RNA sequence: UUGACCUCAAAUCAGGUAGGAGUACCCGCUGAACUUAAGCAUAUCAAUAAGCGGAGGAAAAGAAACCAACCGGGAUUGC
RNA sequence: AUAUUGGCGAGAGACCGAUAGCGAACAAGUACAGUGAUGGAAAGAUGAAAAGAACUUUGAAAAGAGAGUGAAAAAGUACGU
RNA sequence: CGUGGAGGUCAGUGACGAAGCCUAGACCGUAAGGUCGGGUCGAACGGCCUCUAGUGCAGAUCUUGGUGGUAGUAGCAAAUAUUCAAAUGAGAACUUUGAAGACUGAAGUGGGGAAAGGUUCCACGUCAACAGCAGUUGGACGUGGGUUAGUCGAUCCUAAGAGAUGGGGAAGCUCCGUUUCAAAGGCCUGAUUUUAUGCAGGCCACCAUCGAAAGGGAAUCCGGUUAAGAUUCCGGAACCUGG
RNA sequence: AAACUUUCAACAACGGAUCUCUUGGUUCUCGCAUCGAUGAAGAACGCAGCGAAAUGCGAUACGUAAUGUGAAUUGCAGAAUUCCGUGAAUCAUCGAAUCUUUGAACGCACAUUGCGCCCCUUGGUAUUCCAGGGGGCAUGCCUGUUUGAGCGUCAUUU
């Protein structure tokens, strides 16, 4: 809303923390959200995406497969696929590029990097 | 591999200086294996170490200014800082307002006193 | 001939590394889309005199 | 713009050789084959009615 | 009466390259620049025209000091030190 | 067959000062042409374009040898 | 208070949409030329992912004629149309 | 009437394919035009009622870029001359090697320097553009290597010439002159090795700087090796200056 | 009954409109005052494992240190275990350092990394020359400590 100061109401200005954004928060930008079941029990839906968790592909082209996050680009805004992999003249690995968005989390790894952290990022952990 | 940068800040200058010695010889054996192989296992960690040897030993040099010149409108041009030039000259918090006994008449003794304009 | 001076020669000597551009790997980068450089120069037959 | 085409001023050839009024852009060969700016003519558009 | 030579032979540099910018242009004889002003304290950069004005201004380079300026008093007279507050 | 004050000088020390770029706007000094022209000069363009120096962070100006002939007037600039 | 075409931080907007707008959205006081003060270029566009072309036949190389990949090979390093 | 653009409305149309281009496809109108179909293409589109004026187009020697007829055209004549064989190759009148026949006749296309140029020389590899026919070679392109000095030069000095302080104009930015009223420069010795130097005699008129790669000038030649270049490295034989 | 030329509806070259778009650029308000002898700006000489051309940086030379964020980037290579919290990070933040030869840039110059002196330390078993590292010195005004001419003017002892 267009009443305070810092605000940008024009289309073509909206877009110039995108190509010139900090990678800090790039990061941010590529984001992943949860499920039906740790909706409940985290209370936060967002949370940053981590190579160390799985993921699963809900739409795309391939229906019933999950992926490893592995290598992230920024600069392209994708992520290559550690599980799913295709071939490419010979048969090794495609860098198919994805998006946790995109895909729905059925796995993590409960560690301290949350649960207090939720707390400062408002919660109420497990 | 990379270093640390708090373990070289709770040495002497003593200690920096033979750990010092110890990184020269270290660029001579990490420049060499590059004709032959077009990588080095450590090119990368070794202008990252030296690096923060030099930044230890002369911020160690530069405290210990600040000591026995401590206390006094006399101390060496390098203890302060580049800054400006409005500070260093303009007015002051006292050159501004000479308090004395005729100027004090202006602020000091006549200033401006509460009121609410009501009833 | 050869014999000039330094200051004035150390001006004129950039241009040997100009003869070396495009190996085999900046013909594919990230996102480039200028490929060879138009500031080539052979003074063989090419006159550019400063 | 008060600088939209008052950056030229030049001038070109007369009688002899075929060759129409451009501001001769020094250089063979520079890209600029007789060009400037002025009125309607070289590379370089007109603003009819100077917007006050 | 030339013969054919205008820029015939012509093997005698006239503006050296100029030590202060390096733009070629400056003589022993008249000891006078056309750059930026060579032995005095003057500097040939002028306002007139629409044009021939940033190429000496400031913008369209490396401003190693000037990023300093935007930096400091971005708070109020920055001149001690800081430490950890919240992790 | 002999010591002070004033004026005029000479260093590499503690403590200070000087030489410029950018430069919207504004100020002081000096100084042209073209357009219009019931021919030419006077005049208009024009206390101008361009160029230079200094100061400030707004500048110049301004808290009355000022403005009126009225119901006396109550600092400067700008719309 | 009043002024405020250069520097820094939002909307600076009922503009124009690559022969247009300032000289410059790109390497932009660019490239080329000149002894100097200067004038000052031409070229905006792949797709979700280069998977940027497996293998086989002819050929010295660069290609064409098949096949594979792609929603479409009527997008094939001469780039959407 | 059409195009671009803003506001409002049919709460329109829109991967069942918008808009733009072509169409020896059709209907309506005197003239400015629009709609439909097919092909191509795959992302936001059109009409009415208003507003805005940098909207439409055969010529101003109009500007910029690109493409024809002419035209598979003119030209390809300064400088005596080509041909055969071998190696390589898909491909040779022309590059390499050998032989025969010739041109230029140290006033030459030789062999050494300065200026310009600063990786165009040497080695290896390659033939898609350029190299106005050809060309495996090359001054095209890519990947490397060589740069070693007390001594021949330069730097230092001087004439021509440029240009400060101490004076003399101007509002500012400066110019001319080069010693045109000097308080310009501070040393040998005596009293002082260990005082990093304070007071008196006896002397000297030189007292900003820059300024020649054909001139000026105390010093090194010859031979061999390498893919290239020395008087520089190696080996042998010598001299001068300063401390 | 052919080839060629003009008018030529599809496919296939050279040439590469218009329309639909964007991280950017011309007319104007408000707010802020952050250039300037601890060394500005521009330009030249340069820097990464394949760095020729920008930006940034200046032998700590696409960084170091501190703070914030808290679990990477890339076309390829190299890759230690601090990876469940003494600090990854080509982005961002950045009060304290460093910054050659040139440059408002300083003993004296520049077609010339030109050409000297003094002080401190090490070696050449030499306080004097040479070499290396560190630290300096020039002009025109206005104050001040330690110090010099000139019988212009003005004073005090046998």
């Amino acid at each position: 809303a267009k009443q305070s100061l810092d605000v940008s109401s024009d289309r073509r200005k909206a877009r110039k923390a995108y190509f010139t954004a900090p990678s800090s928060q790039r990061r941010v930008l590529l984001s992943a959200p949860l499920s039906k079941e740790l909706r409940a029990q985290y209370g936060i839906k967002a949370l940053p995406i981590r190579r160390d968790d799985e993921v699963l592909v809900v739409r795309g082209s391939k229906k019933g497969q999950e992926g490893k996050i592995s290598s992230v680009y920024r600069l392209k805004f994708a992520v290559q696929v550690d599980k799913v992999t295709k071939e490419k003249v010979n048969g090794a690995s495609v860098p198919i590029n994805l998006h946790p968005s995109k895909l729905v989390i059925t796995k993590l790894h409960l560690d301290k990097d949350r649960k207090a952290l939720i707390q400062r990022k408002g919660g109420k952990l497990e | 591999a990379g270093v640390k940068a708090y373990e070289l800040r709770t040495k002497s200058k003593e200690q920096l200086a033979s750990q010092l010695v110890d990184l020269k010889k270290e660029l001579a054996e990490l420049k060499v294996q590059k004709l032959s192989r077009p990588s080095l296992p450590k090119i990368k960690t070794v202008r990252k170490s030296i690096a923060c040897v030099l930044t230890v030993i002369n911020e160690q040099q530069r405290e210990a200014v600040r000591q026995l010149y401590k206390g006094k409108k006399y101390q060496p041009k390098d203890l302060r800082a580049k800054k400006t030039r409005a500070l260093r000259r303009a007015l002051t918090k006292f050159e501004a307002s000479q308090v004395t006994e005729k100027q004090r008449k202006k602020q000091i003794a006549f200033p401006q006193r509460k009121y609410a304009i009501k009833a | 001939a050869a014999q000039k001076s330094f200051r004035i020669k150390q001006k004129m000597a950039k241009a040997k590394k100009q003869n070396r551009p495009l190996p085999q790997w900046i013909r594919l980068r990230t996102n480039n889309t200028i490929r060879y450089n138009a500031k080539r120069r052979n003074w063989r037959r090419t006159k550019m005199n400063i | 713009s008060e600088k939209a085409g008052h950056q030229t001023s030049a001038e070109s050839w007369g009688t002899g050789r075929a060759v129409a009024r451009i501001p001769r852009v020094g250089g063979g060969g520079t890209g600029r084959s007789g060009q400037g700016a002025f009125g309607n003519m070289c590379r370089g558009g007109r603003m009819f009615a100077p917007t006050k | 009466g030339k013969g054919t030579p205008s820029f015939g032979k012509r093997h005698n540099k006239s503006h050296t390259l100029c030590n202060r910018c390096g733009r070629r242009s400056f003589h022993v004889q008249k000891k006078t620049c056309s750059s930026c002003g060579y032995p005095a304290a003057k500097t040939r950069s002028y306002n007139w025209g629409a044009k021939a004005k940033r190429r000496h201004t400031t913008g369209t380079g490396r401003m190693r000091y000037l990023k300093h300026v935007s930096r400091r008093f971005k708070n109020g007279f920055q001149t001690g030190s800081a430490s950890k507050a919240s992790a």
